[PDB]
């Protein structure tokens, strides 16, 4: 079972007045990092302190406050009036790096879609057009064209809006077949295959794809789309060592080796 | 008394099954995330077949081949349960079942003398990916009982800072202070149980952060030994033996 | 800071539709900072 | 129809907004929450965990060697061993630490800091060093006498291999900016001071022993530490889509 | 009367721990499919099981959850500023196949209309125009032109909107003269006629038509319209064998004979 | 319960595809049939009631009921073993290997049918309904195999049919459920219907 | 999953205007799975 | 009711672990010496280490290779635990431990038709020695999972009368009456536990006493199949795997 409790606080710890200490008994400053434990020396034991009723809160560092805001996860333009986006958050590094701070996490999500019409030279147009975003779960048929039958969307969820209306937005629940999404997986995607391409990816994190189209054909122009995602009701487990190297691939955590993280200085004795 | 004065005694004895491990220079014992291994709750379970719980036949200490702390030593690591997948009845139960769940008791050993200096970080990392290569080699993702040598210790083989590996359950073997590290690890996963031949829940790393040095003429051959014991294990989905 | 007069009423069927959680506490970090079996008091020496 | 008047802000997409919205799968029922060790509710739990400072960030030090503070038998007294600005969010040795990373995800900080040091020489190697914290106002102390006038601890190498120097929160304001960027914001205003280490006596060893040894430096936030105003971590970037 | 009860559950069945059994009495595994009954052997009787408190829900497979979402039922373009659509769900296969899973069903419906302006080359235009959708029950006069008197719509329900506004939407109650809609009818549409063309169609399922127009004449362009329907408050009876062949006609279930449903494999002994 | 289109081979057309061929052997321990147990993938299960609805969803969970009915003459006897092999490797190559998994030994007699329950044995609470690999790597969810072997032999009197059939039924158990509705891949059209 | 704090108030006259039903239970499938006159216990043989 | 009128029903189901065996032509079930398998009592035990009790992983039905009832068939036999010494986890536990103790559930299968006649004696003999030869061949004393053919059925391979083998737990498979035999056997030995690789406590024999005959033209290929399940097993003295 759990031998270490986790009592909750809503403010940081206060400082209590302390006095001098000349003894052979209590030695707060002496530590032993070898144990694997972080020092337990308090301010009051290292110096003489005053009373400080500290009312500073801890809200902005809660998982909900840290993750509870939208970030870009997809950005693309239609081709032939259609685009197929496989749902995954490895394309854009900012949100990706945030999620990788936890090993496992459960959360609902709010997706927001911002779309505009652009021409061949990628210049934005003031043109209102209806667009459809359809969620195609794995196993369902993905439309090949802008007018394929799958767009009937009688079972697949779809959202139809217009570039002239406010951004489209819908919430999605925690959908994994697992009991938490995994942001680090030391294993393979299947039995009987040990090729590197199938390592480090947990399939249950892939819930399908979003296919987008304009309901009718645009003449010479395309639909530009940005998809934002915002985690909600976050529950997380096992904090991880933060990413310290640039991302190189969308599906793997491969990186370029380095001999330093921070820049060098002239000498260790000059701050 | 050790618990009376509020300190941790430097001696320790670990007894599991028919095996006993002792050390006279320990530095307390770490219990990962403050949690001891536990059985799967009826409200968390999903597989419906009655599980197999081998007991002492699998929950005991297995000692792996030793590793030499060479001058060029960058570190060494082992995947769990991979490293024991072919040792004793733990290995057999792992091979004969689709599903496995269990905790661990890890004991890393490295003694030198009061004339040697050096420091090893002993860390147990959950879901530790070896992703320094575009296409990771199976020999490095699943090195077996021999374990594998580190090639990129500074980046922890995964693109993070070695110095931040302390966020995971760990201890240090600082030669002037102790000669062993002990870690108790609970089962960790996003699932109640998983396949022991397709997924490694933990990775044990032993990394030299302060190189081994010593008074001129002292013993230069210093081995590092790892002894691991599965703890509170259970298996489901019996069939013929299958290895990765 | 936060309000003491906030109106929390859910308009939708699924909890996934609900607004962000409003707790935001922190807990004793011991399970991460001091995950050891033997208690080591701040006033005594760690190892003996 | 109930008379209504829509206001400014209508239709806008504020990334930090917090409204209720229709669910794509209204009747969906998620998998049960199971018992998983290590649940974290607030990242303050993480910054309180000690991590290594990349303190020896000089040309001659590569990789792992950058975590080691060099110590050696002296032939002169009162010499300096190392120096560092204590600010957790600025570029430098602290930026790659746990505390540094999260501090870099925020614009302001407050609280005492824990700097712990572990000696890694042989059991026979002895020594005493003094570690001092110099509150702001001037430049880093030039000699041990000057440094010694500030907050400090005298460390004696022995059975207990480590020592902690608490850099108490001593600031004019309740919070400090996490950057000291000057050219635009003049944030040098928030400099928190320096931490320096000096030989109190000397590192002494027996015959034929290594005359050089190392000290590892750890840092973590104290229980009165907090952060405010989330911002994107400057270290995470990209020049094009990833494939 | 009813000799078999139907108690309701909100979660699937739990698994109870079981032990070995060596007897001549109880033989759960032995069955007799000839009776017409599905096997009643439980997991606990075939193998030794553990306790599993299964909290998995059953909501997403309820009739309401299965049918409760919009699907395309009509799609057309005006001609001469007008279009006449006979209300029936046989044109687009997705929703059609879903409904045919039940023999009889009662439900209300939510109709959603999405309209845009397109030119002769079928290219969408950013042009806001007012359009009118009028429901003409059987027996009422159907307008011949875009400006006929029937558009006065003093009795027929009509909905007037604009391509510049959000999609139009209205609910309709269960309107059949019958006590349930029928999705399978083994009979004829009238007495005294046994021609194949009048077989398999129950007239009471046809409630009329929707006639659409632009309130004023477009210059060289047309109005493109999509009609979606979403069943609500569904009550169903007698599950049917699912469609297993492509649909060929809008009004009949005629099909092309086949000698297999799934694709072949090399041999029955290789999975 | 509904029939599985189990004999889906070139030589079998229409109704014959529902019959598992059984015949008097002249060798021992031979195999009779094999099948992946996954209810939503392309194959013998796709046209069953269970398969159709499973194909209307993205995830599933629960034990499965596989029932078999022997249709030879009253005088025809035999014993066969039906086994479920949880995932990890390939389908069992011989009876000895198959026999190590979950199984039932069926004796032909007055009670013409037998049920093999494929219990829910999975790492996660749910499994994806497709095993599509190229894009999603869903082969990760493979649920295993069901195989049938001669336990003894099919034995008949003089001049009797030396071949007989077994019908295979499948249904969901009471702990079965589905999640995430999706369009059934089998229903499609190339143009409006008239 | 579903909320325990859902507000159900009908704004329109006809029930057809109401939102989707929120029950979603399942019932014993016996009328379809075992529609037989004589009960056949799981422990006994079906026919005798 | 079967127990009400005082008779034994001809149908039976045996469920152990993940395995279920059924028969519709049984002839009751024999419980050797009227005793079901039982665990070792603390007052009978001598080995002091905590035992391993594998449960369902080993206590389940294992089907061995079938044997053909040929025209010249004299009978076939299998030694226990020898026959399963290399099957599943039962075999693994047997190999990895010095000591083993356990019972059995044996199910012999042989179906023909109402047009065939023949009778097999199915007997489980404690300490059955194969001593027809001056120096018994290991291949015959420990035939493994394939079992061995009888060469001297009349003298039961041990110098006694076949007809008196009925003093041991047994049943008959008389084709006109039944197609299977089932025997439950308790552990029997002069010791609380013993080595599973040096001693076979029971020997299962299937001997034709009335030759197989049938209406001209009927199926001539009639196999005999043996399915055995270890029951209530425990092991002591763990070490590396060792086979005889
Ligand atoms: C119909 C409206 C469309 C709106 C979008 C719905 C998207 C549904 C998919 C949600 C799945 C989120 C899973 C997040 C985890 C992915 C992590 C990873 O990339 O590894
Ligand atoms: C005035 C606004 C117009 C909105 C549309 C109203 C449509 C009214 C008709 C509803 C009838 C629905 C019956 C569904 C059954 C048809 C089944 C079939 O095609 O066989
Ligand atoms: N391919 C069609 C034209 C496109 C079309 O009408 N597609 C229909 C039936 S295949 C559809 O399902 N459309 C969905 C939509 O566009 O909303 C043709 O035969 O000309
Ligand atoms: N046909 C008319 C022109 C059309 C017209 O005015 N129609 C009238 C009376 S017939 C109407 O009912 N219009 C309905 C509408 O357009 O809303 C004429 O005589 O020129
Ligand atoms: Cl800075
Ligand atoms: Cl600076
Ligand atoms: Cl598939
Ligand atoms: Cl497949
Ligand atoms: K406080
Ligand atoms: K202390
Ligand atoms: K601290
Ligand atoms: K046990
Ligand atoms: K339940
Ligand atoms: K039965
Ligand atoms: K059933
Ligand atoms: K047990």
């Amino acid at each position: 079972g759990q031998v270490i409790k986790s009592a909750v606080r809503s403010t940081v710890e206060n400082t209590v007045q302390s006095t001098h200490s000349i003894t052979t008994e209590a030695t707060p400053a002496l530590q032993a990092a070898e144990t694997g434990a972080t020092s337990n020396a308090s301010d009051e034991s290292m110096i003489e302190t005053r009373n400080v009723v500290n009312t500073h809160g801890v809200a902005e560092t809660s998982l909900e406050a840290f993750y509870g805001r939208a970030g870009l996860v997809a950005m693309f333009s239609t081709d032939g009036g259609i685009y197929r986006w496989y749902i995954n958050f490895g394309e854009y590094v900012q949100l990706r790096a945030k999620l990788e701070l936890l090993t496992y996490a459960r959360f609902d999500m709010e997706f927001t879609i911002v779309a505009q019409v652009v021409n061949a030279q990628s210049k934005v147009q003031d043109f209102n057009v209806d667009y459809q975003v359809m969620f195609v779960p794995p196993g369902a048929s993905v439309p090949e064209n802008q007018d394929s039958y799958q767009w009937q969307s009688s079972c697949n969820p779809s959202v139809i809006s217009n570039t002239g209306l406010p951004p489209a937005r819908v919430s999605v629940p925690f959908m994994s077949s697992a009991n938490a999404y995994s942001f680090s997986y030391d294993g393979y995607t299947q039995f009987g295959d040990t090729s590197g391409s199938s390592y480090g990816i947990v399939p249950s994190n892939y819930l399908g794809m979003l296919v987008v189209r304009t309901c009718e054909d645009l003449d010479g122009t395309r639909l530009r789309v940005r998809v934002y995602a915002k985690p909600k009701h976050v529950k997380g487990w096992i904090p991880r060592s933060p990413r310290m190297t640039p991302y190189k691939s969308r599906y793997t955590g491969v990186y370029t080796d380095t001999t330093k993280f921070c820049a060098n200085r002239a000498r260790i004795t000059t701050a | 008394s050790a618990e009376a004065c509020g300190y941790s005694d430097r001696v320790a004895q670990l007894t599991l099954g028919n095996s006993t491990i002792t050390t006279q220079e320990a530095a307390n014992i770490v219990v990962g995330y403050g949690r001891w291994p536990t059985s799967l709750r009826d409200t968390d379970a999903t597989a419906v077949d009655k599980p197999t719980q081998p007991g002492v036949s699998a929950e005991r200490f297995y000692t792996l081949p030793s590793v030499q702390w060479t001058n060029s030593f960058k570190g060494h690591y082992w995947k769990l349960p991979d490293a024991l997948s072919e040792l004793g009845l733990f290995g057999q139960n792992l091979q004969f079942h689709y599903l496995y769940r269990g905790g661990w008791v890890i004991h890393v050993q490295c003694n030198a003398t009061k004339f040697h200096q050096g420091t090893l970080l002993v860390v147990a990392t959950p879901e530790h990916k070896i992703q320094s290569a575009e296409s990771p080699a199976f020999a490095r993702t699943n090195p077996g009982e021999q374990g594998a040598a580190y090639q990129f210790p500074f980046t922890f083989e995964d693109g993070t800072a070695l110095g931040n590996a302390l966020i995971y359950p760990h201890q240090w073997v600082n030669l002037r202070t102790n000669n062993s590290a002990t870690l108790v690890l609970p089962y960790v996963n996003a699932l109640p149980m998983d396949s022991g031949i397709r997924h490694n829940n933990w990775t044990l790393s032993v990394i030299p952060i302060v190189p081994l040095e010593y008074a001129a003429g002292a013993t230069t051959y210093v081995p590092i030994t790892v002894t691991i014991a599965p703890m509170c294990t259970e298996y489901n989905g019996l069939r013929a033996a299958v290895t990765q | 800071g936060s309000n003491i007069h906030y109106t929390n009423i859910n308009y939708y069927e699924n909890a996934a539709s609900n607004s962000l959680n409003k707790q935001d506490f922190t807990q004793d970090p011991e399970k991460f900072t001091r995950p050891v079996v033997d208690v080591m008091k701040e006033a005594a020496v760690p190892l003996k | 129809g109930i008379p209504t008047l829509y206001t400014p802000g209508s239709g806008q997409f504020l990334t930090t907004d917090d409204f209720q919205t229709p669910c794509m799968l209204p009747k969906f029922q998620p998998t049960p929450v199971i018992d998983i060790p290590g649940e974290v509710k607030n990242f303050l739990e993480v910054v309180q965990v000690e991590s290594l400072v990349e303190i020896n960030n000089v040309e001659s030090a590569e990789g792992v060697a950058r975590y080691r503070i060099p110590l050696n038998v002296q032939d002169a007294m009162d010499g300096q061993i190392m120096a560092l600005r204590v600010d957790p969010g600025i570029d430098g040795p602290m930026q790659s630490t746990l505390l540094g990373v999260f501090t870099r995800y925020y614009a302001q900080w407050s609280g005492s800091l824990d700097f712990t040091f572990m000696f890694c020489g042989t059991f026979m190697t002895t020594g005493k060093v003094i570690i001092a914290y110099t509150p702001p106002g001037g430049d880093q102390p030039t000699n041990r006498r000057q440094a010694m006038l500030g907050t400090h601890v005298v460390w004696d190498f022995g059975l207990q291999s480590s020592i902690t120097l608490v850099v108490p929160w001593i600031s004019s304001g309740h919070f400090r900016g996490t950057t000291l960027e000057n050219t635009i914001y003049k944030y040098r205003y928030y400099e928190a001071g320096y931490i320096t280490m000096w030989y109190q006596t000397n590192m002494v060893v027996p015959p034929n022993f290594p005359t050089t040894a190392s000290i590892l430096m750890f840092v973590a936030a104290q229980p009165n530490f907090s952060l405010r105003i989330l911002k994107d971590r400057p270290d995470i970037s990209q020049e094009g889509a990833l494939q």
